[PDB]
């Protein structure tokens, strides 16, 4: 018995694994990693041996995800995660590459929160339990699973096109389109608010924090279909669903008193959705 | 937040 990555490197106490992820909201649990794709064992004596593989309980997620609960699909069923109990048994008959049929999910807590893993982070320790209906060998063993590549995991029933968002407003005057939608597994009743260093009483307009040679006279302003969004203030979507919908938003400048001067015009601008 | 929209400018 023997298991290898995708990669085909084999998986040597306890071992570190090495997946990649694609993290996505499900109905009901947000996809975390699927192993299936990343794990892949087989059997070195399978006309006379036949390798059984459990998941122990105590399986967990660690690091960042360790303070989230969720459940692990193990062989087409469904277990709670962390594990409280041993599940049933992974048959291994054979010699060529079969998938280690194991996804680990995460249980929604969020409307559009996100959780950001990076590359070289452990993400859970699983704990296995090998047997054989060849003799009474019964050994267990721990795999480290680590990211191979930084990805955010949503943590709500809904997710966004980028988390990250840079736009060039043209020179001033002028504005910039913001590319930003949002969709939901399932349809939630959905809205969303900024928020940011203001400059105005009416909260309209963000501050130009621009470090170098900065501007003088001017901040960004944001609008939505020719529309004013100040800050804190819940811009509402109505009902989304699986189809992708633009918050529509379009950055501008705007005036904060004064002379305008020539600089850089820098804002830092959060977007934070709610369920209505 | 969920999203960071940096927003870049320049008055010439």
């Amino acid at each position: 018995f023997a298991c290898k990555t995708a990669n085909g490197t084999a998986i040597p106490g306890s071992a570190n694994v090495y997946v990649n992820l694609a993290p996505a909201v499900n109905v009901g649990q947000n996809l975390v990693v699927d192993l299936s794709t990343q794990i892949f064992c087989h059997n070195d004596y399978p006309e006379t041996i036949t390798d059984y593989v459990t998941l122990q309980r105590g399986s967990a997620y660690g690091g960042v995800l360790s303070s989230f609960s969720g459940t692990v699909k193990y062989n087409g069923s469904s277990y709670p995660f962390p594990t409280t109990s041993e599940t049933p048994r992974v048959v291994y008959n054979s010699r060529t590459d079969k998938p280690w049929p194991v996804a680990l999910y995460l249980t929604p807590v969020s409307s559009a929160g996100g959780v950001a893993i990076k590359a070289g982070s452990l993400i859970a320790v699983l704990i296995l339990r090998q047997t054989n209906n060849y003799n009474s060998d019964d050994f267990q063993f721990v795999w480290n699973i680590y990211a191979n590549n930084d990805v955010v995991v949503p943590t709500g029933g809904c997710d966004v096109s980028a988390r990250d968002v840079t736009v060039t407003l043209p020179d001033y005057p002028g504005s910039v389109p913001i590319p930003l939608t949002v969709y939901c597994a399932k349809s939630q009743n959905l809205g969303y608010y900024l928020s940011g260093t203001t400059a105005d009483a009416g909260n309209s307009i963000f501050t130009n924090t621009a470090s170098f040679s900065p501007a003088q006279g001017v901040g960004v302003q944001l609008t939505r279909n020719g529309t004013i969004i100040p800050a804190n203030n819940t811009v509402s979507l109505g009902a989304v669903g699986t189809s992708a919908v633009s918050l529509g938003l379009t950055a501008n400048y705007a005036r904060t008193g004064g002379q305008v001067t020539a600089g850089n015009v820098q804002s830092i601008i959060g977007v934070t959705f709610v369920y209505q | 937040a969920d999203v960071t929209i940096t927003v870049n400018g320049k008055v010439v």
